[PDB]
DNA sequence: CCCCCCCCCCACCCCCCCCCCCCCCCCCCCCCC
DNA sequence: GGGGGGGGGGGGGGGGGGGGGTTTTTGGGGGGGGGG
């Protein structure tokens, strides 16, 4: 007697694919998830009673916003979506549809039946979208076949590279010649359906109809080229990669590098032999058409800043692995810290330099400082494998180097006396302006670096000579070593007082399982988000007559900005506003110690 | 500029109206109904909408006809 | 006999075209796996009636109006539109073989091959195998009357418990030093 | 430190399409019942 | 006064014609590195 809304090829009806969505989105409880997976003893009423898709609506609706993420477990987690669940992998694109309006149908029935007052407009005007996700495994890129030319799918990859937003018509625009009389037609399939005659009874003209291009109304479409990723290859042939479309927000959800889970319906379409033909080629093009996308606190912090011993606390913290050099800790903890800017230039960097014997802690130090710093990178000092330290034009571009990568972060340059020449130079003008000069190809600019520099240096031949300065074992030359706030060595002279502590302490890492470690990052964080020191009125007349004290002792006034900026740093610890007498002190104190060398 | 203001919000109306007559997804995710009808047999249609709407359906499946009747014309 | 045989790829003369043969060769590369079209399947909008294309070539032209009676009898000039879910694809793969260091005759470069891989036997085929594969050696048109020609592959030849088996080797002792002798044994 | 070397990057058939012609269909007008 | 038939216009379909469809060597400049 009435007719039946079938999902096509299915026998499947919409109508109930609708409601046991509905009977899921709403009266659903998070405790049922629990029931499907492993530990289910961990099921509590207080924190799993809770009506999660009921939540997630509310919480999305005052946002205003339009996506709902959805673990494609909690169907088979629920009686009446069981069922759905094989029909959202089978058939995606239907059951997906019937997914969104029912989520706008949510939308609009909570405003009436929840009955708050609310811009009906608004959610009627809005449209809506779930993404699936965690459908199931993720199988390989290589391992798609045929039979998976309309499911629901997931793959993880490497991102290459992707297109600009493509413009993809979702409404056509279309003015009559004759009468000016407008209509709006949707696009369906792709496919324009052009009115052969106009609309308007009193006009109806043959062919007068014509689109009116930037009328029309536009989606944004996206391609985006993934990699397989090295870990499922075998061993002896190139990658596969796949090309996915991805539309709407969730274009540009990754960039070139990203390691990235998608979930979306594998697609297959044919392709021309030539574009004024509609002759097609017999074996189709394959891509993905993404619904889901996914990559790979103040009261400790204030607790903590209380702390009397804290300066050597979070120096040992940032290398307890290594044995004792507990200067050199506390000088990259300083560096790690950093000082102020001001407008007017003068900035926050701090730059450290060790040198002595090649086989020892240093390289260990450099790679602690890499793993904690937010935003920095290592290097060496010459040389390419695809990451160099200046920036370079080549095919026509502009590539960064290391340095001008590390803007906001340490640069780590081991091999810093092996640096090549014209590297050398490149090195004054971030050590001095913190920027690089470009001026090629049309483009003239200074490249800001902003990156402060730990290096690490060796002795030429084997061993470091104590009895000799540093400018005669080093090969880099005196005015760039000036540069370094701090400079240090490090030396593999024999001493069992030592020696047998340092094996020791090695060997006991292999056996073990305060140290703030992991903390560290996250009070770094907070310090340099919050606190911006200011110098004290007396603190001036400490830095003068220190400064006069070491001159009557060679110093210059790069000595006594150094001295500023580092106990700038010394006041971002301890969280202090203002840099105090003794912040000065010990700037004062630890550069005294490095420029004795 | 009041007026205007009138102007605007009803043309809005229109706005919201072919709102629901748009897919809320892109033009390619095409998924197929089929409206069986009454009787044992099948039509079928893409509107991404018009899955959840009979209405739609049978108005789209009207309009995609290809066929026109010809129609009639009509100084100092 | 000739399936039997393990021709090279220069052996491979015009003579052999349509007839089942094995190619003994070094797959160099191999395509990922595409879908192929053998029954492109179309909805009918204006009568739901679909219909069907089977497609034997390396293209095809798409259909537009509804041939089906369900629509010509009426002359109803209604719309088809490809579906995929519908249509049957096939697993299909394109390799190329390449004849081994001892079939190339004196100065000669050697010569190779396309193999076409079609169903199951999809992915059988790894860069870097020495394998025998039979199949139907035949043409495929663009040159003029100079065709194209490739072997559609038909049966694969490849030329090349422990947790328990492990125990022979820690009972049978010394195992360090005979396992030392073992890296290259021959050198002294 | 200076000069020279050497290294790098760069320049004929088949389909789509358009035009022309013929027939059929639909409307309007006039006559007949 | 309404319905049928005849005649003219307008539209659609079918047919026919036509046109389009990358590595390797050589030279030069500039940059980088090594030896006296
Ligand atoms: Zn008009
Ligand atoms: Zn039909």
């Amino acid at each position: 007697s009435e007719p039946l809304r079938i999902i096509w090829g299915t026998n499947v009806s919409i109508q109930e694919c609708t409601t046991n969505f509905r009977n899921f989105l709403m009266s659903f409880k998070y405790k049922f998830r629990k029931i499907l997976d492993e530990r289910e003893e961990f099921i509590n009423n207080t924190t799993d009673e809770e009506l999660y898709y009921i939540k997630q609506l509310n919480e999305m609706r005052e946002l205003g916003t339009s996506n709902l993420n959805l673990d494609a477990r909690n169907l088979l987690a629920y009686k009446q979506t069981e069922d759905l669940y094989h029909q959202l992998l089978n058939y995606p694109q239907e059951v997906i549809s019937i997914m969104d309006q029912t989520i706008k149908d949510c939308m609009v029935s909570l405003i009436v039946d929840n009955n708050l007052d609310y811009d009906l407009d608004e959610i009627e005007t809005k449209f809506y979208k779930v993404r699936p996700y965690n459908v199931g495994s993720c199988k390989g890129m290589r391992e798609l076949n045929p039979n998976d030319i309309d499911k629901l799918i997931n793959l993880k990859g490497l991102v290459l590279r992707s297109t600009p937003v493509i413009p993809d018509m979702k409404v056509a625009f279309f003015k009559c010649n004759v009468c000016d009389h407008t209509m709006a037609v949707e696009i369906d399939r792709g496919v324009i359906q052009e009115p052969a005659r106009c609309e308007r009874i009193d006009c109806n003209e043959p062919n007068s109809m014509s689109l009116i291009h930037n009328r029309c109304s536009f989606a944004d479409k996206q391609v985006i080229k993934l990699q397989e990723t090295p870990d499922f290859v075998p061993d002896g042939q190139t990658p596969h990669s796949i090309s996915l479309c991805v539309y709407d927000e969730l274009v540009d959800s990754c960039r070139a590098g990203d390691r990235i889970e998608v979930t979306g319906t594998f697609r297959s379409i044919p392709i021309r032999a030539n574009s004024r033909q509609r002759v097609l080629k017999s074996l189709y093009k394959t891509y993905v058409d993404v619904v889901h996308v996914k990559k790979v606190d103040l009261a400790k912090i204030r607790e903590v800043a209380a702390r009397e011993d804290l300066y050597s606390l979070l120096a040992r913290s940032i290398a307890p692995s290594i044995y004792e050099l507990e200067d050199v800790k506390k000088g990259i903890l300083l560096q790690l810290f950093g000082g102020t800017n001001k407008t007017f230039r003068y900035r926050g960097d701090i730059n450290i330099l060790l040198c002595g014997d090649p086989s020892t802690s240093k390289s260990q130090i450099l790679q602690y400082v890499h793993k904690i710093t937010p935003r920095g990178v290592y290097t060496s000092g010459k040389g390419s494998s695809a990451v160099g330290l200046t920036a370079y034009i080549t095919r026509l571009v502009l590539e960064s180097g290391a340095l001008v990568l590390s803007d906001g972060g340490v640069c780590c340059i081991d091999e810093f006396d092996k640096m090549s020449d014209s590297t050398r130079s490149v090195l004054h003008e971030v050590m001095e302006q913190q920027t690089i000069s470009i001026a090629k190809a049309g483009i003239i600019t200074t490249l800001n670096a902003r990156s402060s520099i730990l290096a690490s240096a060796n002795p030429i031949g084997s061993r470091y000579n104590p009895n000799l300065p540093v400018t005669e074992n080093i090969d880099l030359p005196p005015p760039l070593l000036s540069r370094f706030d701090l400079v240090y060595l490090v030396l593999d002279k024999v001493d069992e007082k030592n020696d047998r502590e340092l094996a020791k302490h090695l060997t006991n890492l292999y056996l073990e399982d305060v140290l703030p470690v992991e903390f560290l990052t996250m009070y770094i964080s907070y310090a340099k988000e919050h606190i911006h020191p200011i110098i004290t009125e007396a603190a001036k007349t400490e830095l003068v007559r220190a400064y006069v004290g070491m001159r009557k002792m060679t110093a210059t006034t790069r000595q006594l900005e150094s001295m500023i900026r580092l106990a700038e740093a010394h006041a971002k610890m301890k969280l202090k506003n203002v840099v105090e007498l003794e912040d000065v002190q010990e700037a004062v104190r630890l550069i005294r110690s490095a420029i004795k060398d | 500029g009041f007026e205007l203001s009138k102007l605007l919000q009803k043309e809005h109306q229109m706005r919201k109206n072919v709102i629901k007559h748009t897919s809320a997804r892109h033009s390619r995710f095409g998924g197929l109904l089929s409206i069986q009808t009454p009787d044992k047999t099948r039509l079928t249609v893409s509107g991404s909408q018009a899955l959840v709407d009979e209405k739609i359906a049978l108005q789209k499946l009207d309009d995609s006809k290809k066929w026109n009747k010809r129609i009639i014309k009509k100084e100092g | 006999a000739i399936s039997s045989k393990p021709l090279s790829v220069r052996q491979i003369k015009g003579d052999f075209l349509g007839q089942l043969i094995t190619v003994r060769g070094i797959i160099t590369r191999v395509s990922d796996v595409k879908p192929a079209v053998e029954v492109i399947a179309y909805t009918c909008d204006q009568c739901g009636y679909e219909v069907f294309q089977e497609v034997n070539s390396r293209t095809f032209t798409p259909l537009s109006e509804c041939t089906s009676e369900e629509c010509s009898q009426n002359q109803t000039k209604g719309q088809l539109f490809m579906s995929t879910r519908a249509s049957k694809f096939s697993a299909f793969q394109e390799c190329k073989i390449q004849e081994l260091s001892q079939q190339v005759p004196v100065g000669h470069i050697p010569r190779s091959l396309n193999i076409h891989v079609n169903g199951t036997l999809v992915r059988s085929l790894s860069p870097g195998d020495i394998v025998d594969v039979t199949g139907i050696f035949l043409p495929a048109p663009y040159a003029g009357l100079l065709t194209e020609t490739y072997l559609e592959a038909q049966f694969v030849r490849q030329h090349k418990d422990v947790e328990e088996r492990v125990m022979e080797l820690i009972t049978s002792g010394d195992v360090y030093n005979r396992l030392a002798k073992s890296i290259a044994p021959e050198i002294y």
